[PDB]
RNA sequence: GAGCUAGCCCUGGCCAGGGUGAAGCUGGGGUGAGACCCAGUGGAGGCCCGAACCGGUGGGGGAUGCAAACCCCUCGGAUGA
RNA sequence: GAAUGCCGGCAUGAGUAACGAUAAAGAGGGUGAGAAUCCCUCUCGCCGUAAGCCCAAGGGUUCCUACGCAAUGGUCGUCAGCGUAGGGUUAGGCGGGACCUAAGGUGAAGCCGAAAGGCGUAGCCGAAGGGCAGCCGGUUAAUAUUCCGGCCCUUCCCGCAGGUGCGAUGGGGGGACGCUCUAGGCUAGGGGGACCGGAGCCAUGGACGAGCCCGGCCAGAAGCGCAGGGUGGGAGGUAGGCAAAUCCGCCUCCCAACAAGCUCUGCGUGGUGGGGAAGCCCGGGUGACAACCCCCCGAAGCCAGGGAGCCAAGAAAAGCCUCUAAGCACAACCUGCGGGAACCCGUACCGCAAACCGACACAGGUGGGCGGGUGCAAGAGCACUCAGGCGCGCGGGAGAACCCUCGCCAAGGAACUCUGCAAGUUGGCCCCGUAACUUCGGGAGAAGGGGUGCUCCCUGGGGUGAUGAGCCCCGGGGAGCCGCAGUGAACAGGCUCUGGCGACUGUUUACCAAAAACACAGCUCUCUGCGAACUCGUAAGAGGAGGUAUAGGGAGCGACGCUUGCCCGGUGCCGGAAGGUCAAGGGGAGGGGUGCAAGCCCCGAACCGAAGCCCCGGUGAACGGCGGCCGUAACUAUAACGGUCCUAAGGUAGCGAAAUUCCUUGUCGGGUAAGUUCCGACCUGCACGAAAAGCGUAACGACCGGAGCGCUGUCUCGGCGAGGGACCCGGUGAAAUUGAACUGGCCGUGAAGAUGCGGCCUACCCGUGGCAGGACGAAAAGACCCCGUGGAGCUUUACUGCAGCC
RNA sequence: CGAUGUCGGCUCGUCGCAUCCUGGGGCUGAAGAAGGUCCCAAGGGUUGGGCUGUUCGCCCAUUAAAGCGGCACGCGAGCUG
RNA sequence: UGGGAGAGGGUGGUGGAAUUCCCGGAGUAGCGGUGAAAUGCGCAGAUACCGGGAGGAACGCCGAUGGCGAAGGCAGCCACCUGGUCCACCCGUGACGCUGAGGCGCGAAAGCGUGGGGAGCAAACCGGAUUAGAUACCCGGGUAGUCCACGCCCUAAACG
RNA sequence: CCGAGGGUAGGGCCCGUGACUGGGGCGAAGUCGUAACAAGGUAGCUGUACCGGAAGGUGCGGCUGGAU
């Protein structure tokens, strides 16, 4: 469930914040953390190629481990789940009985005190990670690899989850978050269950504060500027869009479909996604 | 109220001293101009 | 040319005093268990009043100025974007 | 001789404005050629969360002393931040460097670019962050944590003694962290003392007093005491920490666990060294063998890496410790002690300002620390005042108009005016009390009202003590006294009813707009499968993101509530393996030039041949659009109904003379004596309408309307008073402007508005304070307007290109 | 057009007279009182308020009357805005 | 105490038929629909047939005039948790009872909020017919919704 | 001291009235279509939802107080 609080603020009023609940530990480990060096959404140049961006809550970046086959069957102990201020996800801390300490993004339904473990001969249980080869037609599944040993890519935010839709050759066919319909090869590493905190979605912001602590500046419409700023610029008083809607730099934005269509991967995706 | 000149030393020396100004296409110019003119002093003196 | 100004980045600093009294917690009541109600405790908030500090609402003065934007009175924010 | 020409010089305005905060001066003595202005003394005033003190920047000798006064100083000058000269800045411990890393910058390897150059993990550089050893007093004209004195301390080298598997740029621990709130115990700082020390005083009616006045501490190794921080111990196993490891991590077993122990810091004490007032006397002496004690208040500072809660989840690297590798184990390291060694730069002075930024000794701007006392509920607020610092570098008179800032006003009380603009009123605290409506928080300090000083008596609880006295905090009850008045001075909301717009806190046109504009949570459309889309770049490389569709980009709308209709013909976008059109290229029927020829060369039809366009369809929270005419109902009027032209389809709900209504001050109702505004209605909506959203909405607003109560010099309608100017005298002394001028009125004339022409009238010569009708007064080669085959910003289904993409 | 500042208000007037009032007259469909209409007459006078930026106008309460014009639609080196 | 029947309820899992869509094959001139038609779909290869896949919803036969529940209502199969009820024994308690204003709880469908899901169906809506007209009935489309969770709504020819 | 009451201010309840507006009843000599009663010409009624000049329609679920 999400928290919400009483009205004693015009702001509080739609507030919501997590619960919090599933965290067990507050602090990060010392060893996995490092210092994320914050951009402001200028690039190498000094210049702004993605606006809006910064002045957000510092944070320092926990180092997750999103290979998972580095270890195969060297089972681990779920020691905590922590907060992880740079994704959506929780994570979970991992004592291997090997020593050595790691982060995953936290499953739904991963318990402290469970075991864990990787590879072909893991059983088919939440938290645990395969190559999709060896995982059930029908289980639901996270951390996915879009190529072998390349790391985990897909179904990765709070709540999602690919599925396992059946095999054809070296490939298994997946339906990503999105809906999408995709081959992926089968000696990409997996991990069974669905990702944690899916009540992440109904967080509502409710003040303009709380998008700036996250590192969001105000966004200016197009609408509001002038015609040196955007094709949206000017018009005496307000104005309709005059024009098909466009973005600053001129293209289409209502529609407009940007994917290469020489791509490669076009190979491998069976069809594009839903909604 | 608050003008457009704030002296800083280190400001000065990094941005219109000897040093910058060798470190660049442009910057190499000004000196070998200043020099050609015959100018006392090729950069702003800074006291450090 | 970003020693003015705009934004961001790193690292420091600052914000008298007073007011309001959220959740939680404990007790009591309540019930099959609850919800919930009350009291105490508690100390939340782009909360309130108000200096520093940041402003620049209205009026007056100034107008070869004290000043190429100032002065007086009044007024906005003052734990937060 | 003219170019609002250029350079220079010198005039006019003119002895005029001004002399830079209205914090304020007076006298006496001295010095000197000269004194309102310099020095000295007494009196007066101003600052005191500063207008005092300390630090960093910046400035760069402005510091100290002597001798000067041409210029500089808004006057003066004997003075000075000015002229000349001499002197003055002392560090192992303070700051920076011989240490570390942050953003960033640079950059071996490596990548990219016509050149110049652009990137780039390591490394290196980079601080006001981490790390690191000095406190108190004294001394100079001028430096002092630097010199001196006392008491402490760090590192390097070397040697001795003891101890240990020693050893690192390698492994590990640690360093190492947020915001808000906050415990205990301390210190800084403060207040009181009938106690301790002290020169003296007894006035002018009283007091020789438990009188007045002054002061009553500072630093300090070991040890000890108090308060806190930090940390479990042993064994066995071991596959992880990119070699090794006895270290760290993980697993198990046993003692210990909110203890102690070990360790570290703070505070107290502490050998010792210091300091030491008023007053008086000429910075110094004395006071003085100074005393140096008790109680209370008490930090935001310290113990500290303390505690709790919360979500937005809060640097790095070295120093340090530990582990081991080569090695080396007569070494090496650790601990104690001792001797030696210990470099470079800064240090003066100003520092909220006359020494810095503003051309000025400029009412402006400038980061950190200290910032006493009393009273007002608190406080860094306000009044006064300590320490300390100042009276603002022109003065002296006068007592007009007028101006500024300020005080008061009979009767009236918004009649002022675009508007209560302005200014009144209200005003802190305690108590009582408080409406619609509401999202249940609020609205709310609603509104409105009562109390407020001093004296005496009684009494309740708390803090420190000890449980008591003392001190200090929070109270309660009774009886009285005084004044016009008790937050007696200063600081401190006027209130309400009702519309519009925007939900709200925020943001903005630096220097004419702060708003209804921007932003905002939230809603929807849409793109994006990750070497994502998108953005910057020629590229490499970056951002996106060390993120992964609960994510990221673009667009509109803009909390929330109830909702968001019809039109896909045009444009856009999406889908469509048919077909049409389609470039290079392929193909080569046929034709041509030339040659004696083989041959060389040229043109070229059918056919094959992509995207795009055409074509088929989908799509509105995509661009956008959302009718007209005639007829018809028991009176009239109107038309539920019917007919008909057109269209892609003819505006739904809701709202409506509106931030939209031309006619318009529509009509009607309300408010007013009177209402072009306002509120409520109606609907012939010139020309509302549903995410350029429609209609509502509690709360919010230095937004813009309308009304009322309170109160007022806003006004009837003006009067008086205050100070700073204006005025006069002494000192200093501008300005724009200026064809030259010996520069009146009228009625005329004149390029059509005459001091200058005609006629007439008026008029002795020259100034001072005043007022603004004229000199088509000054200022700025009109911004409007037009013209120029003048410019620039912007737009697009103008033209033609280019990037980008296909 | 190398600049002749603009509506309205405030303030300060001054003039014209085609006279709103007061004075003097003739005609009247002038009984009186009250009017109508023309003539002479510019000496003085010609109110306060609601609406609206307004001039104007409408309205309220009065009045002897609530005049119309000119002066760069008088007057911004006089104010307002 | 010992037994019984049952779609009584809640949670989780799971099975087959059918519709739709997508992919592959095969194949051609229509399919569909109605009282009859037209819209629509179809030579850009539909319908009809075969194979593969995805996905939601409802459970044929058994099934009945049946069973269960206080009512609303409950129907594939399995497991778990759980309510009511009947019978036989006549063992225990000793009137512990009946009803029940208020209260509390449950309460079909539609509807509402937040989020999922979306095959079929289907208000609104669009088109075709019918018809004097046809904002209907019939036909081709079609969005909420119908389904899951949680929170509301609290109505009925909630009837015997 | 209490005190009739008067005054300031703020609440509650009732009644009368109001531009305009909502539907209701009656009138009937009108206009429109014909929803219900027969299988009433789409069986009806129904709670609710959306919609249409109007009766009413349709969806979802329910009742028979449904003809054959
Ligand atoms: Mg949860
Ligand atoms: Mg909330
Ligand atoms: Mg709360
Ligand atoms: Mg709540
Ligand atoms: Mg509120
Ligand atoms: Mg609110
Ligand atoms: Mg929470
Ligand atoms: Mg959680
Ligand atoms: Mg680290
Ligand atoms: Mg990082
Ligand atoms: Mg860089
Ligand atoms: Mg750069
Ligand atoms: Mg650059
Ligand atoms: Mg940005
Ligand atoms: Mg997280
Ligand atoms: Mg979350
Ligand atoms: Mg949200
Ligand atoms: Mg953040
Ligand atoms: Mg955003
Ligand atoms: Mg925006
Ligand atoms: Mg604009
Ligand atoms: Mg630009
Ligand atoms: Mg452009
Ligand atoms: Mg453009
Ligand atoms: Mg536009
Ligand atoms: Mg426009
Ligand atoms: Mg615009
Ligand atoms: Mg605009
Ligand atoms: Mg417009
Ligand atoms: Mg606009
Ligand atoms: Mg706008
Ligand atoms: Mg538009
Ligand atoms: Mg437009
Ligand atoms: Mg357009
Ligand atoms: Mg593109
Ligand atoms: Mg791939
Ligand atoms: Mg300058
Ligand atoms: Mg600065
Ligand atoms: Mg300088
Ligand atoms: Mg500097
Ligand atoms: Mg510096
Ligand atoms: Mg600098
Ligand atoms: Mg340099
Ligand atoms: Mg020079
Ligand atoms: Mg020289
Ligand atoms: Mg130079
Ligand atoms: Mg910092
Ligand atoms: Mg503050
Ligand atoms: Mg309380
Ligand atoms: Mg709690
Ligand atoms: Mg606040
Ligand atoms: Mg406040
Ligand atoms: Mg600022
Ligand atoms: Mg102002
Ligand atoms: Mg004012
Ligand atoms: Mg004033
Ligand atoms: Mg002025
Ligand atoms: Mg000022
Ligand atoms: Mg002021
Ligand atoms: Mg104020
Ligand atoms: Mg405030
Ligand atoms: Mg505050
Ligand atoms: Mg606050
Ligand atoms: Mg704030
Ligand atoms: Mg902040
Ligand atoms: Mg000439
Ligand atoms: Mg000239
Ligand atoms: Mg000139
Ligand atoms: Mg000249
Ligand atoms: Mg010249
Ligand atoms: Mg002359
Ligand atoms: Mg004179
Ligand atoms: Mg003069
Ligand atoms: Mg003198
Ligand atoms: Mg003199
Ligand atoms: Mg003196
Ligand atoms: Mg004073
Ligand atoms: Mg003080
Ligand atoms: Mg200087
Ligand atoms: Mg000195
Ligand atoms: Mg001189
Ligand atoms: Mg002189
Ligand atoms: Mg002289
Ligand atoms: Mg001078
Ligand atoms: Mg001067
Ligand atoms: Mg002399
Ligand atoms: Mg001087
Ligand atoms: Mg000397
Ligand atoms: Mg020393
Ligand atoms: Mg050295
Ligand atoms: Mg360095
Ligand atoms: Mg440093
Ligand atoms: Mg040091
Ligand atoms: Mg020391
Ligand atoms: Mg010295
Ligand atoms: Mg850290
Ligand atoms: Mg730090
Ligand atoms: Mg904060
Ligand atoms: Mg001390
Ligand atoms: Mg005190
Ligand atoms: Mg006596
Ligand atoms: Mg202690
Ligand atoms: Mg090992
Ligand atoms: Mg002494
Ligand atoms: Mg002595
Ligand atoms: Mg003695
Ligand atoms: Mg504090
Ligand atoms: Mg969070
Ligand atoms: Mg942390
Ligand atoms: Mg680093
Ligand atoms: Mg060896
Ligand atoms: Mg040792
Ligand atoms: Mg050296
Ligand atoms: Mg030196
Ligand atoms: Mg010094
Ligand atoms: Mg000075
Ligand atoms: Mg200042
Ligand atoms: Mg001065
Ligand atoms: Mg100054
Ligand atoms: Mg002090
Ligand atoms: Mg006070
Ligand atoms: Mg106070
Ligand atoms: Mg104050
Ligand atoms: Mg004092
Ligand atoms: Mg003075
Ligand atoms: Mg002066
Ligand atoms: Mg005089
Ligand atoms: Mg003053
Ligand atoms: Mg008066
Ligand atoms: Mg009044
Ligand atoms: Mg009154
Ligand atoms: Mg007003
Ligand atoms: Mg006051
Ligand atoms: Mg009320
Ligand atoms: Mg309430
Ligand atoms: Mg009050
Ligand atoms: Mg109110
Ligand atoms: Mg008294
Ligand atoms: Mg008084
Ligand atoms: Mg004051
Ligand atoms: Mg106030
Ligand atoms: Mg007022
Ligand atoms: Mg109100
Ligand atoms: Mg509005
Ligand atoms: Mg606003
Ligand atoms: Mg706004
Ligand atoms: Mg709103
Ligand atoms: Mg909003
Ligand atoms: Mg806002
Ligand atoms: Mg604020
Ligand atoms: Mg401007
Ligand atoms: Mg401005
Ligand atoms: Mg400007
Ligand atoms: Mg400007
Ligand atoms: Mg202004
Ligand atoms: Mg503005
Ligand atoms: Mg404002
Ligand atoms: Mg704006
Ligand atoms: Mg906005
Ligand atoms: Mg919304
Ligand atoms: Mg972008
Ligand atoms: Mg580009
Ligand atoms: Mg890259
Ligand atoms: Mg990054
Ligand atoms: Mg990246
Ligand atoms: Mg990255
Ligand atoms: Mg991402
Ligand atoms: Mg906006
Ligand atoms: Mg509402
Ligand atoms: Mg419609
Ligand atoms: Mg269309
Ligand atoms: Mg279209
Ligand atoms: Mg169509
Ligand atoms: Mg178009
Ligand atoms: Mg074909
Ligand atoms: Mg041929
Ligand atoms: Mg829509
Ligand atoms: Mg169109
Ligand atoms: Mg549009
Ligand atoms: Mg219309
Ligand atoms: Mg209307
Ligand atoms: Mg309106
Ligand atoms: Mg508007
Ligand atoms: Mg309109
Ligand atoms: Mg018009
Ligand atoms: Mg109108
Ligand atoms: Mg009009
Ligand atoms: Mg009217
Ligand atoms: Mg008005
Ligand atoms: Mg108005
Ligand atoms: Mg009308
Ligand atoms: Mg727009
Ligand atoms: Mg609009
Ligand atoms: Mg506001
Ligand atoms: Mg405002
Ligand atoms: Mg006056
Ligand atoms: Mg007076
Ligand atoms: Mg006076
Ligand atoms: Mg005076
Ligand atoms: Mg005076
Ligand atoms: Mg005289
Ligand atoms: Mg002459
Ligand atoms: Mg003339
Ligand atoms: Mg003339
Ligand atoms: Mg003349
Ligand atoms: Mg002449
Ligand atoms: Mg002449
Ligand atoms: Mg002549
Ligand atoms: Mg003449
Ligand atoms: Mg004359
Ligand atoms: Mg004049
Ligand atoms: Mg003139
Ligand atoms: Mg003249
Ligand atoms: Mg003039
Ligand atoms: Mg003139
Ligand atoms: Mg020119
Ligand atoms: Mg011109
Ligand atoms: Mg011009
Ligand atoms: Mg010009
Ligand atoms: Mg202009
Ligand atoms: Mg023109
Ligand atoms: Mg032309
Ligand atoms: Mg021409
Ligand atoms: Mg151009
Ligand atoms: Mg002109
Ligand atoms: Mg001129
Ligand atoms: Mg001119
Ligand atoms: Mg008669
Ligand atoms: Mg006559
Ligand atoms: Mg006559
Ligand atoms: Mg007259
Ligand atoms: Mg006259
Ligand atoms: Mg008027
Ligand atoms: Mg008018
Ligand atoms: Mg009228
Ligand atoms: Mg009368
Ligand atoms: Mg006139
Ligand atoms: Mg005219
Ligand atoms: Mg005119
Ligand atoms: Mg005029
Ligand atoms: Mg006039
Ligand atoms: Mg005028
Ligand atoms: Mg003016
Ligand atoms: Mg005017
Ligand atoms: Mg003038
Ligand atoms: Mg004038
Ligand atoms: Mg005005
Ligand atoms: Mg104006
Ligand atoms: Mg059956
Ligand atoms: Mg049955
Ligand atoms: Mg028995
Ligand atoms: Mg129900
Ligand atoms: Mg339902
Ligand atoms: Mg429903
Ligand atoms: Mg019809
Ligand atoms: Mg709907
Ligand atoms: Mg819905
Ligand atoms: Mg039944
Ligand atoms: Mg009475
Ligand atoms: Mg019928
Ligand atoms: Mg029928
Ligand atoms: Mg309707
Ligand atoms: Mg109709
Ligand atoms: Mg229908
Ligand atoms: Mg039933």
């Amino acid at each position: 469930a999400v928290k919400k609080f009483k009205p004693y603020t015009p702001s509080r009023r739609f507030m919501t914040v997590a619960d919090f609940s599933e965290i067990t530990k507050t602090e990060p480990e010392k060893s996995l953390v490092k210092p994320l060096k914050k951009t402001g959404g200028r690039n190498n140049q000094g210049r702004i190629t993605v606006r809006f961006r910064g002045g957000g809550h510092k944070r320092l970046y926990r180092i997750i481990d999103f290979k998972r086959w580095d270890k195969v069957g060297i089972p681990a102990k779920v020691a905590a789940i922590e907060y992880d201020p740079n994704r959506s996800a929780r994570i979970a801390l991992l004592h291997y009985v090997d020593g050595e300490k790691r982060y995953i993004i936290a499953p739904d339904g991963l318990q402290v005190g469970q075991q864990v473990v990787a590879g072909p001969d893991a059983p088919i249980q939440v938290g645990n990670a395969l190559p999709l080869r060896f995982i059930p037609v029908g289980t639901v599944v996270h951390a996915v690899e879009l190529e072998p040993k390349k790391g985990a890519k897909l179904a990765r935010a709070a709540g999602t989850s690919a599925q396992i839709q059946g095999r054809e050759g070296d490939y298994v066919i997946l339906r990503l978050p999105s809906g999408e319909l995709r081959k992926v090869h089968g000696e990409c590493y997996a991990t069974v269950g669905a990702v944690g905190n899916a009540d992440h979605k109904n967080i509502v912001l409710g003040k303009a504060g709380r998008s700036r602590w996250l590192g969001r500046r105000p966004h200016v419409r197009g609408a509001a500027m002038n015609p040196v700023d955007h094709p949206h610029g000017g018009g005496e008083g307000r104005a309709p869009r005059g024009r098909p809607p466009a973005s600053p730099w001129g293209w289409q934005t209502k529609g407009l479909k940007t994917r290469k269509r020489r791509k490669p991967s076009s190979r491998f995706i069976i069809a594009r996604r839903k909604k | 109220m608050k003008r457009t000149w704030q002296p800083n030393r280190r400001k000065r020396a990094k941005t219109h001293g000897f040093r910058a100004r060798m470190r660049t296409p442009g910057g190499r110019k000004v000196l070998k101009r200043r020099r050609q003119k015959g100018r006392w002093r090729l950069t702003p003196a800074v006291r450090k």
